[PDB]
């Protein structure tokens, strides 16, 4: 079929053209990310594969953009925080790597090693960016030895997968392991930067079957309904119905977040009895989430969203909905 | 007020005379531009829809025109059901014209009502109507709804297919029906079925009109679906090569240009080879020009890297760059330049000089014509030369020599364009400036003797390259320029623009002279104050050009003189500030320039403070043993850190500024941070001096000579500090020597006034209307909604675009920051809205402040919008007050 | 305490004069001790105009309203400090400003006209916002400044406009007969002077018209817009102004005679601003002044309508409306002739599209008004001279309506009014 | 069928955007 052929062709095009200049490389990555997002929008079965690959390519694009910003960066005391987006890039790669690890199904270990390798790259980038700012030596030593411990744990866990990671960041890092162990933090940061820039883009082996974890809140619906009244101080129960697609263990992972119009946020852990399983890879969540707040002058709207949890930390995976509540006193 | 004007129109629509009603209806869109908030838009659209329901057909057409004009504001209607239902009631009229207008309105409203089943059924029923106007309106509405909703597209594709293939349909309606198929991209199987249908159409209806519409629709469908795009390119190349009709070939060229612009990465080597062969073996020049336009579009993208010896592309480009046709020559030389700068492969360096000589020959061809097509080709050639000078710097000398030789034998418009090219090349590579000064000065002398009308632009262009090309100051060239201005030029505007350029490149004595000359020419007093302030700033910057390398007393005197003139200038500039021209960036920029100069003066004083000896009581027991100088260095460090913070504040309050101005502000902030770091690492904390000054950029690609000078000063100061880290105790004269020398180095490079100091281009704002001396009960906490629209002037996203809006709300009592909360909201059609919840548990008076911030596409946060405040009078309710009083009593 | 602190800082700045203006900047930043700032700028001045004029003008007319209020309170409080004597720095800087007035007084020079303009605006700011009450000598030298003759440049036009607005606003500072004859002879010279092409006489005529029609609020708006500040004028003095103006200088006859010869603004548009001859002609036409004097402006209206540009001026449509109203109201102004507007539509002298649309708007509105005002004929059919059907057949109504629809936003309410007229009188063009 | 490109991308002479301040300054000081 043409969709799979196009997907494989685009990925091969990205992999082959890794000798380009940074501008050409990042514009090729942007083109391919846009193409994969559109292909995910069109096809249903290849939405998972397209979004998985596009997330990986977005991680790589953020990494190379941050390294070009580092090329734009200069000596440490002259560093400007407002104009830098490398730390934001590292955080974004962090959250996207979590997304590929957990928010997709059918992920074999051969993809988990690549996800963790990109995670290690993001941690190295965050370490380097922090070193660009911090004038303290003790915190720098602390984060440096933490990163080296993370590298060691990666080497321990994925020891059987290292031959598949030729010319990678972690491979070259493991080559010069004891020197990094016994070097000064500033020297470590410098060689880490140089090795990040010279690292090779690892191929992402596609799984045979993979689907994105999706959820659809359907019971509250649009805000055309009248506000829920008489809630001042006491509780109002909002019935939540949702269809969850391709979540193997939703009970321990799916959570319900409620965001009131103030900064307060509520986190809810539904019991397994709420989840129903009418079909394979297609759950049905029915439950009540209890909301309470003081009296309001005007009927504001409260945002209710479904999140996935991983182990800590959480990531949203459902479209937010809003419902109006008028907690009138009496 | 919004509602007053809306009533003013409403009495117009209620008059009953058709003229007044139509007048009001077409007066509506200006109201939306004045008041883009959903309350007015909602009420306006409801009454417009009522008038549509009851009005005659001409009024309905006026309402349709208004709806088409205001497709941005219809996301803000909110009350969609009533509006649409009272619009939709006219589809049941027996009048086919009224039905057609209703169908066109539904097509115009398709974005806010997709998946509306009654509308879908109306389109389907009107498609097989017997009234041609109704059928055309149904086709238009079907196009819109297929663009919006997937279910309508899948439900309509079969019917559209049967009407197109149906023998009873005329050819004109078949033409009108084919572009519906470009919206069948919602699903892979739907797109494949549409592709098959379009293939059947091109093979079975090979008329010029029908094949053109079908191929264009197939191209758009392939672009939207981007899975059939390779074989769509192959099909277009097949039609380009085989079909003999010039119109079909021209369409194929346009479609391939569209695909090259959209998806250059999907082009294979075989596709580019086929296109090159087609360009090679075609006899017609217009078609060849079209294919070379496609190939020049491709060469500027990554498709050139995918294409890679002497191939058909290089052979074609070399053949085309010596063509008689100027457009073909421009496209060929653009392809050659793109290959040369993008591909550093050493197998194709023989065409490096072919590119240079082709550009030079194209200069000779385009210089004398002074025609708009020739001017366009000349602009293309000069852009290519600028790109080639950047990409291959060893060719810069030959490019500059060609431009200089061609300057003496070119028309005035051509001379202006090559002056722009020379300015670009000399801004990026200032080493070539010295080699071009003689020719430029000679041409400036000969132009100024007979400068009548068009030479004013030539004069400012020539002065711009003179100032840009001059790495150092001017002594005799300055005299020549002043003489040329004073001899003939009564045009004050020319003098002002040349002075602007002089202050841009730091030639502040010339700028001072010209601004002094420009006084008494203006009529308005605020412009007089503005020019006087510019003259004083130029004088102030000229004052500190006479800084000796080690003379600190001379430095202190020069900074004092500069500060005197700067204070005169800022008083004048404040006098020049007016409403709707506040000069806020200029005022803040020169205020931060007045600071960091008196901070420099204080640091010069503290250099000399070391000569006033420390006390003996403190001298008997590490940094306190220094005495007063230690605390003074601490104060100076804090002052410079605060100055860097203020420069950053100016940076992120300059969302509308061009990139060069922002880089200038960054340089000033970095100079502040450099002085602060030097003070810290030499006096206050040498043990915590952190890592070495390992410049990640190294040989950074500076965009101006001011950038190069600033970074060179920074690197030299950091090298000096690093070599002096722990070599001396903080009582040292060498630390003060290094600091004072850093002051000298920073000040000896003249300040550059950038574009935003003079020209404001983007001018984006926020309206920020928020729902309201307002009484709030103690128990009931306020529900505050803030709505805002981002405003623009002319081209909205000239430098950057708003990605999201951050709304920070804070509450200060007794008008202190008791209600911090933020909400990043994405403005959809330049409009955002959100609700806030504000606690007022503590009784009293509360000052609510809301400050809009802008997060651009990259992610940088800008503090743009107004910090508008409202005051809230929070009082305990009578019920709780009475109950507590009774309980206590 | 404040006096001793100010004196101490004054001595400190005398010891370090290079940093005196830095201390003045600190004063305006911290926003207290304004007398210290004034004294520092005075000791600094002790060419341009002066640091004093720049400093106090920026203080009273800057964007910062807190500084404006603070300095206004300073001026008010200092004014009560014995009403004289050099004890307060207020009188010192007042004497310095008066000395500058002597400096720029003479025919005014080409170089001093802009300085005079800035000084005059500063005095306006003082007596209007800061509540300064001038002394007799200050008022005398102000009047000596206003009545000067600049050398007919745009700066001269601006200076004369500002001086005229000062006289209109602060008319209490004349208060004497010799200054009254000085200002009336200056006004007569200003009337005689009409080479100011290269917007002053329009203002003079407009204020005369407003005086005749008792549109005092219009005069205050004109003065506030020209000066660039909000001032309360206490219009009893404006009533004294109206008496002298109307009875001695500007009768209706001289107003009409000078206005009918006023030129037409070439390339008219909403972009060019300020008070323009179109405003003058509109004001007379609304006051019904020409039928009282039997003088034609049909040529003027037609010539102005040919000299319009795309960002339509907001006064063209009311001008055409009141002109049509003037035609059909008794004797009356003559409407434009057949050949006069056939030249407009001779193509399709290439006239601008906005000129064509204004002439079309005038024609359709004229026909509508003729149908609506058949009661006031009182003559033969050729007196109103309803337009011939042949000329109407020559006019491309639909083409111009489509063109106007193509330029909706640039033409203001012209497109809407044209569509109104089309839907009212041409339903066959509304199919 | 054409496209526009600028020779110098920080040239201050381009009239792509016209702002009010420079407009009145030009109209006020050009001869």
């Amino acid at each position: 079929d043409p969709s799979q052929q196009f997907l494989q062709q685009s990925l091969e095009r990205v992999y082959s053209l890794q000798h380009l200049d940074p501008q050409g490389a990042q514009e090729l990555l942007e083109f391919t990310i846009r193409d994969l997002q559109r292909l995910g929008e069109l096809q249903s079965e290849l939405a998972g594969v397209a979004d998985f690959s596009a997330t990986y390519l977005r991680c790589q694009l953020l990494l190379i953009k941050a390294l070009q910003e580092k090329l734009w960066n200069v000596a440490a005391p002259l560093y400007l925080k407002q104009s830098d987006l490398a730390s934001a890039a590292a955080k974004q790669i962090m959250e996207e790597t979590y997304k590929m690890e957990f928010m997709y199904s059918g992920v074999e270990n051969k993809q988990v090693v690549i996800i963790h390798h990109m995670r290690l790259q993001a941690k190295a980038l965050q370490l380097i960016v922090t070193a660009r700012t911090t004038r303290g030596l003790d915190p720098l030593f602390g984060m440096c030895e933490k990163f080296l411990q993370e590298v060691d744990f990666f080497q321990r866990y994925f020891i059987a997968d290292l031959p598949h990671l030729q010319d990678s960041f972690v491979d070259k890092l493991l080559d010069l392991m004891p020197r990094l162990m016994t070097s000064k933090p500033a020297e470590v940061v410098k060689i880490l930067q140089t090795m990040l820039r010279q690292s090779a883009f690892l191929h992402l082996p596609l799984p045979e079957q993979i689907h994105k974890a999706s959820a659809t809140i359907i019971e509250p619906a649009g805000e055309s309904d009248n506000p829920l009244r008489f809630t001042s101080g006491l509780v109002v129960a909002l019935d939540v119905d949702a269809t969850l697609e391709h979540v193997q263990d939703p009970q321990n992972t799916v959570k319900v977040q409620v965001l009131y119009p103030d900064g307060q946020a509520q986190m809810i852990h539904p019991k397994p009895a709420d989840f129903r399983n009418p079909g394979p890879g297609r759950h049905r969540l029915i439950t009540q989430v209890y909301l309470s707040h003081t009296a309001w002058t005007e009927a504001c709207q409260v945002e209710v969203r479904l999140l996935l949890a991983y182990n800590e930390g959480t990531i949203p995976f459902s479209k937010p909905v809003k419902v109006y509540i008028m907690p009138k006193p009496a | 007020d919004a509602n007053s004007a809306l009533m003013e129109l409403d009495k117009g629509l209620r008059s009953g005379k058709l003229g007044e009603q139509c007048e009001a209806v077409v007066r509506f869109p200006r109201l939306f531009q004045k008041y883009p908030f959903p309350i007015l838009i909602n009420s306006a659209f409801l009454k417009l829809a009522d008038v549509f329901r009851v009005g005659n057909n001409f009024l309905r057409l006026c309402v349709l025109k208004v709806t088409q004009q205001s497709e941005k504001h219809l996301e803000k209607i909110l009350n969609v059901d009533e509006f649409v239902k009272r619009i939709f009631s006219v589809i049941h009229s027996n009048d086919p014209v009224a039905r057609a207008i209703t169908l066109r309105m539904l097509g115009s409203l398709a974005s806010i009502i997709p998946e509306r089943k009654n509308a879908h059924h109306s389109i389907r029923q009107s498609l097989d109507s017997h009234d041609n106007v109704e059928v055309e309106a149904a086709v238009f509405a079907a196009a819109n709804f297929s663009a919006q909703s997937k279910d309508f597209a899948v439900g309509i594709c079969n019917k559209i297919s049967e009407m197109i293939q149906g023998l009873a349909t005329p050819v004109d309606l078949k033409l009108k029906l084919i572009p519906i198929l470009q919206h069948m991209h919602h699903d892979a199987i739907l797109a494949s079925s549409a592709r098959q249908l379009l293939q059947q159409l091109v093979t079975s209806y090979p008329s010029t009109k029908m094949v053109i519409v079908s191929l264009h629709t197939f191209t758009l469908l392939a672009a939207s679906s981007l899975v059939d795009t390779p074989k769509q390119i192959q099909l277009l190349l097949q039609y380009l090569k085989n079909d003999p009709r010039k119109a079909v070939k021209r369409l194929a060229i346009q479609d391939l240009k569209l695909l090259a612009n959209k998806t250059p990465h999907t082009w294979s080597r075989e596709n580019i080879q086929a296109l090159c062969e087609c360009a090679l073996q075609t006899p017609y020049d217009s078609l060849k020009l079209g294919m070379l336009s496609v190939l020049s579009t491709l060469s500027g993208t990554i498709a050139i890297k995918h294409y890679f010896r002497s191939s058909d592309l290089v052979k074609l480009a070399q053949e085309c760059c010596y063509h008689n046709n100027r457009g073909i020559a421009a496209h060929g030389v653009r392809v050659l330049t793109n290959i040369t700068v993008s591909c550093q492969e050493k197998d194709l360096l023989a065409l490096e000089q072919d590119a240079v000589f082709g550009l030079e020959s194209l200069l000779v061809l385009c210089s004398q014509d002074d025609s708009p097509g020739a001017q366009a080709t000349l602009k293309i050639a000069l852009n290519c030369m600028v790109k080639l000078a950047k990409g291959r710097p060893h060719l810069s000398q030959s490019v500059v020599e060609t431009l200089l030789t061609q300057l003496h034998s070119a028309q005035d418009a051509a001379r202006i364009l090559m002056c722009h090219c020379l300015a670009a090349i000399a801004m990026q590579l200032p080493v070539l400036g010295d080699g071009m000064l003689g020719d430029l000065m000679e041409l400036y002398k000969v132009i100024g003797r007979s400068a009548t009308d068009k030479q004013q632009e030539l004069l400012v262009s020539l002065a711009t390259v003179i100032f840009v090309a001059s790495q150092k100051a001017l002594s005799v060239e300055s005299k020549a320029v002043i003489k040329q201005q004073l001899e003939s030029v009564s045009n004050g505007w020319t003098v002002y623009r040349i002075a602007r350029q002089a202050s841009r490149m730091g030639n502040h004595d010339m700028a001072k002279e010209l601004y002094q000359s420009l006084l008494t020419q203006v009529a308005s007093e605020h412009f007089y104050f503005w020019l006087n302030s510019l003259k004083e700033f130029s004088h102030a910057e000229q004052c500190l050009t006479g800084l000796q390398e080690e003379n600190y007393s001379s430095a202190l005197s020069c900074i004092a003189e500069s500060l005197k003139f700067y204070h005169k200038g800022i008083a004048s500039l404040t006098a020049a500030s007016t409403p709707l021209n506040p000069l806020s960036f200029q005022c803040e920029f020169v205020k931060l320039r007045i600071d960091l100069l008196q901070a420099f003066s204080q640091l010069i004083c503290t250099c000399n403070s070391l000569k006033t000896s420390p006390p003996p009581a403190i001298a008997t027991t590490d940094l306190q043993r220094c005495g007063r100088i230690s605390n003074q260095m601490k104060q100076s460090m804090e002052e410079f850190r605060s100055l860097a913070s203020r420069y950053g504040d100016l940076y992120q309050a300059s969302f509308d500024a061009d990139s060069a101005t922002l880089r200038n502000v960054e340089l000033q902030q970095q100079s502040c941070l450099l002085i602060s770091h030097a003070i810290e690492a030499l006096i206050l904390d040498p043990e915590s001096a952190s890592f070495q000054e390992y410049g990640s950029t190294g040989t950074a690609h500076a965009d101006s000579e001011y950038e190069r000078r600033m970074m060179s000063v920074y690197n030299h100061v950091l090298e000096e500090v690093e070599s002096l880290n722990r070599k001396y105790t903080p009582v040292s004269y060498m630390h003060t020597a290094c600091l004072c020398n850093a002051i000298i180095a920073l000040l000896k490079v003249p300040l550059s006034f950038q574009r935003y100091f003079f020209q404001k281009l983007q001018s984006t704002s926020i309206k920020l209307a928020l729902s309201p001396p307002i009484a709030v009960q103690n128990n009931q906490q306020l529900a505050l909604k803030v709505e805002g629209v981002v405003q623009h002037g002319s081209k909205p996203g000239l430098f950057r675009k708003i990605q999201s809006v951050c709304l920070n709300v804070s509450s200060t009592l007794q008008s202190n920051m008791t209600n911090e909360m933020e909400q990043r909201v994405e403005p959809h059609n330049d409009y955002f809205s959100t609700q806030f919840l504000l606690n007022f548990a503590i009784l009293g008076t509360h000052n609510i402040t809301v400050e809009s911030s802008v997060k651009d596409a990259n992610g940088i946060v800008w503090k743009t919008g107004p910090r508008t405040t409202i005051f809230v009078k929070s009082l305990e309710d009578p019920y709780s007050q009475q109950i507590r009083l009774q309980q206590q009593q | 305490g404040g006096r001793r602190r100010t004196d101490a800082l004054r001595f400190l700045c005398k010891m370090n004069p290079s940093q005196a203006l830095k201390v003045r900047g600190m004063v305006v930043e911290e926003c207290h001790l304004p007398g210290l700032g004034v004294a520092l700028t005075l000791d600094h001045t002790k060419d341009g105009v002066s640091d004093l004029v720049c400093f106090v003008s920026g203080l009273l007319l800057g964007t910062n309203a807190k500084v404006r209020t603070w300095f206004g309170t300073f001026i008010r409080n200092g004014q009560q400090r014995k009403r004289e004597t050099s004890s307060s720095v207020l009188w010192q800087m007042r004497r310095q400003l008066l000395l500058e007035l002597m400096g720029i007084l003479p025919g005014l020079k080409e170089e001093h006209v802009v300085k005079a303009s800035a000084l005059l605006r500063l005095y306006c700011a003082l007596m209007g916002i800061a509540g300064l009450k001038p002394t007799e000598e200050e008022a005398e030298q102000l009047l000596q400044l206003m009545t000067s003759r600049p050398p007919a440049t745009p700066a001269g036009v601006r200076f004369v406009s500002l001086s005229f607005c000062m006289l209109l606003a602060f008319s209490t500072l004349v208060s004497t007969p010799e200054q009254e004859q000085l200002m009336v002879v200056w006004l007569s010279w200003m009337i005689k002077e009409e080479a100011y092409f290269e917007s002053f006489g329009e203002m003079l005529l407009l204020v005369a018209m407003y005086f005749h029609s008792n549109q005092l609020s219009a005069i205050i708006d004109l003065v506030c817009s020209t000066l660039g500040m909000k001032i309360v004028i206490k219009p009893s003095s404006l009533s004294r102004m109206k008496t002298i103006f109307t009875q001695e200088i500007f009768t209706e006859q001289v107003v009409t005679a000078h206005a009918v010869r006023v030129p037409v603004t070439s390339n008219l548009s909403a972009n060019i601003t300020g008070f323009l001859p179109i405003h003058c002609i509109y004001q007379l036409l609304r006051s019904r002044s020409f039928t009282k004097h039997k003088v034609s402006i049909k040529d003027w209206i037609y010539r102005q309508l040919c000299e319009t540009s795309t960002p339509l001026h907001p006064q063209l449509l009311p001008l055409i409306d009141v002109y049509i109203n003037s035609i059909l109201t008794p004797a009356t102004n003559q409407p434009v002739t057949e050949q006069e507007i056939l030249n407009i539509f001779q193509g399709v002298q290439r006239f601008s599209i906005t000129a064509q649309l204004l002439v079309l708007y005038y024609i359709l509105s004229y026909e509508e008004a003729l149908l609506a005002n058949t009661k006031t004929l009182a003559a033969m059919q050729r007196k109103p001279k309803s337009y011939s059907s042949s000329l109407m057949d020559q006019i491309p109504i639909k083409f111009l309506i489509r063109q106007a629809q193509g330029l909706q936003q640039e033409l203001g309410g012209l497109h809407s009014a044209l569509l109104r007229l089309l839907a009212t009188n041409y339903p066959h063009l509304c199919i | 069928a054409a496209a526009d490109v600028s020779v110098w991308e920080e040239n201050w002479e381009d009239d792509i955007v016209q702002d009010d301040f420079n407009q009145q300054l030009r109209l006020e000081m050009e001869r």
